[PDB]
RNA sequence: CGGCCCGAGGCGGCGGGGGCGACGGGCGGAACUUAAGCAUAUCAGUACGCCCCGGAGGAGAAACCAACCGGGAUUCCCCG
């Protein structure tokens, strides 16, 4: 014997079986696409963010990251996202700031969304 | 006869040679071990049958170690204040018995077990051990069983908590009736309050 | 106005997770109007009733994929109070010794009648 | 301070939005007299303990 | 090549491999009453060997049981002793490790009053394999076909010669030193 | 190498935990106050603290009361 400690033996260990399932019924969540985007803000301010940098800026559900954010915007809107930048207002919204690919115009997928 | 009656005869002699010997054994052991531990079987199978162990499933045993000797009060550096009558702190005596104190020691660890009875084991200077018996209710051989299926019923919840066993009931002095027991007999409290009420009827 | 929820029952599943990804995506044109109005009242409830509805069916599925089982999903058991769950059955409550009972059957009930 | 938790964040986030007057049709739909929402509060005179 | 020397003696073994230990080594070392020590000496092995030899021809069934949807030994405390009071017992057979040792301390001063022969035998499990149980404190012969007392004459003539009860009261035992035992 | 004994890790089904200004059961337990002062006594086996049930709970089929030309498990009401 080569160690004086004495440990606890070595034995099997079994993976987990359920009888019955615990969710029979996989339910949704809070995110998929047209949910997790609310709303365009539509200032003035906003407009110059379009025309120049290219840029579109939504009201999203607070429990989305940057990653949720650049998915849902490419799959419902049908365009190529850039960069996301994010902020939670004094109001407890959340304010995303989209960057579209450097070879679309986000006119042309603003207009067709109705922001203009 | 049977063999119980000899268990029965030997164990009034616990002053003999072999009895001694045995119960020197058992001290030793119960001095290594924690101070509840479930036990395989009963140590004495024909106490365990008068008080009304089976060996079925659903029935269980666990030993219980408690401390001896007297009381002291929880009072910051030994100090009663009040009138002289309530001064003393150390030299008094507990109002249960031992073997009541060890009975709610194992329902407080074991919460959703029935504690049916209880036995002594052994004794030294600074201990006695007493075993415990307990029903596991929501077994289907102790609910379809009608000699013991009563304690499935929820009044028992807890039975040592609210002094219905044995060892508790003798603190209360129900295992006396006559004269000497006539201010107790539903409860202390029972008998004072319907001593001392004033009853101001309509045609007084 | 708006979908009935009686004229969805008979539709396919997928017949309905396709009816119920316009409905999101009205929303999501129509929470775009507003922010840049009596259609928008009648989509918020067509959208729970298609969903009323693909919950009812899968329920009604699954109930039957256990029926003959031993263990049964917790959803899908009796609907009683915790106390009752936890109640001894009549029949175990009205059980009686072999002793006890035989001694029952001999001295039955007898109905009489005294006079003065 | 500049340096706020995001727990404590929301809870005056709250404070802020619900700290308005009774809208006028309001107070013609509900045929009100008494106007002045007296769960408002002012910066200047508040200890709002959050 | 951890360790050149052997380090078995010096392992800090689990509470519960210490403490049976120790309550071996406290049977050697103190002094155990007569009734008592009679349990630390079975009979031998050649003659139990062939006790459990004729006892097997008597074993009741044992996968049948399933398949019933003689003469045969007793087993249990409570039948044995209610035949060794009415004089039925040819031979009773005494386990040496019953853990309760209440349970049979007495048994040997019965059969010797009403005339019975007994022998301790080791390890209360063999004798539960005799009857296709688990275990169990004590069998008896009640009767043989003949073809086996030519056996079982001879064999109560080897428990006579073995087994003595009146040193078996006598001698204490235990009282065994440490350099003593080596 | 198997048996029995005494333990260890894992897996499955089932049960426990918390909540209430009353009534009910078990423990720990005051002082103000009265005594025309104040120590025993009283207030009070109360306030308050901790634990435990139920729709009621507790108690219960004599190791009882009696002293009679006797009653006969427990609880509750009238009476002294
Ligand atoms: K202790
Ligand atoms: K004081
Ligand atoms: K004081
Ligand atoms: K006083
Ligand atoms: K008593
Ligand atoms: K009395
Ligand atoms: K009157
Ligand atoms: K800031
Ligand atoms: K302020
Ligand atoms: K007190
Ligand atoms: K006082
Ligand atoms: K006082
Ligand atoms: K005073
Ligand atoms: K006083
Ligand atoms: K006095
Ligand atoms: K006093
Ligand atoms: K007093
Ligand atoms: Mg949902
Ligand atoms: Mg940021
Ligand atoms: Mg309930
Ligand atoms: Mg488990
Ligand atoms: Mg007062
Ligand atoms: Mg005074
Ligand atoms: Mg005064
Ligand atoms: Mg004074
Ligand atoms: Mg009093
Ligand atoms: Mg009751």
């Amino acid at each position: 014997r080569t160690n004086v400690h004495f440990f606890r033996p070595k034995t099997l260990v079994h993976k987990k079986a359920p009888l019955y399932p615990r969710n029979p019924i996989k339910k949704g969540s809070w995110d998929d696409p047209c949910d997790l985007l609310r709303y365009p803000i539509k200032t003035d301010e906003n407009t110059t963010q379009i025309e120049k940098n290219n840029t579109i800026v939504f009201i999203v559900d607070r429990r989305a990251s940057k990653p949720e954010i650049r998915k849902a915007f490419e799959t419902v809107f049908e365009t190529k996202v850039a960069r996301v930048n994010t902020l939670i207002t004094p109001l407890g919204l959340k304010k995303a700031f989209i960057r579209l690919a450097p070879d679309v115009q986000a006119m042309d997928v603003a207009s067709k969304m109705g922001l203009a | 006869m049977g063999a119980y009656k000899y268990v029965q005869e030997l164990w009034r002699k616990k002053q003999s040679e072999a009895l001694h010997y045995l119960f020197r054994l058992r001290t030793w052991e119960y001095r290594q071990l924690n101070a509840i531990k479930r036990c395989s079987h009963p140590t004495r199978p024909e106490k365990a049958r008068r008080l009304g162990y089976k060996a079925k499933r659903g029935y269980v045993v666990y030993r219980v170690r408690v401390r001896r000797g007297g009381r002291k009060r929880q009072c910051v550096h030994g100090i009663s204040y009040g009138k002289p009558r309530n001064i003393g702190i150390v030299g008094l005596k507990p109002s249960r018995s031992l073997r009541a104190l060890a009975e709610q020691k194992v329902g407080r660890r074991l919460p959703s077990l029935r504690v049916l009875n209880s036995y002594w084991v052994a004794q030294d200077g600074s201990y006695k051990w007493y075993e415990v018996i307990l029903i596991d209710p929501f077994h289907p051989w102790i609910r379809n069983d009608p000699k013991i299926n009563w304690i499935c019923n929820p009044v028992m919840k807890r039975r040592e908590c609210r002094g219905l066993t044995s060892a508790g009931r003798k603190a209360r002095g129900l295992h006396n009736k006559g004269i000497g027991a006539m201010k107790l007999r539903p409860s202390k409290r029972a008998a004072w309050k319907r001593n001392h009420t004033r009853s101001l009827r309509r045609y007084r | 106005p708006g979908l009935k929820a009686k004229d969805l029952v008979g539709l396919s599943q997928e017949d309905l997770q396709r009816k119920l990804a316009d409905l999101k995506r009205e929303l999501l044109s129509l929470r775009t109007m507003k922010a840049t109005i009596a259609r928008f009242r009648v989509c918020k409830k067509d959208v729970a009733r298609v969903l009323t509805v693909i919950n009812q069916k899968a329920r009604d599925e699954a109930r039957a994929a256990f029926e003959g089982a031993e263990h049964i999903p917790k959803t899908f058991r009796p609907r009683l109070t915790h106390a009752m769950r936890c109640q001894l059955t009549e029949k175990q409550k009205r059980l009686l010794p072999s002793k006890l009972m035989k001694r029952k059957l001999q001295f039955p009930k007898l109905k009489y009648a005294v006079k003065v | 301070t500049a340096n706020k938790t995001l727990s404590r964040k929301l809870r005056l986030a709250k404070k802020t939005k619900t700290n308005k007057n009774i809208p006028r049709w309001v107070i013609a739909k509900d045929h009100l007299k008494k106007t002045w929402n007296y769960k408002r509060h002012h910066w200047r005179r508040s200890h709002l303990k959050l | 090549s951890k360790c050149d020397f052997d380090l078995t003696p010096f392992v800090r073994w689990p509470r519960q491999v210490r403490i049976q230990r120790q309550k071996a080594v406290l049977q050697r070392r103190l002094k155990v009453p007569p009734t008592v020590n009679q349990f630390m000496n079975p009979i031998s092995r050649n003659l139990t060997n062939e006790i459990f030899n004729l006892a097997r021809k008597y074993s009741p069934e044992s996968k049948e049981e399933h398949k019933a949807r003689k003469l045969v030994i007793a087993s249990g405390i409570r039948r044995i002793t209610s035949l060794v009071e009415s004089k039925r017992a040819k031979l009773v057979l005494i386990a040496n490790d019953v853990d309760p040792l209440e349970l049979v301390l007495w048994l040997p001063t019965l059969c010797h009053k009403m005339g019975v022969p007994y022998a301790i035998v080791r390890t209360k499990g063999d004798l539960g394999k005799l009857v296709h149980l688990k275990k169990t404190t004590s069998v008896c012969f009640t009767d043989v076909n003949p073809e086996d007392k030519p056996t079982f004459d001879k064999i109560l003539a080897a428990v006579a010669h073995e087994v003595d009860y009146a040193k078996a009261m006598k001698t204490y035992g235990g009282g065994v030193r440490r350099e003593d035992e080596a």
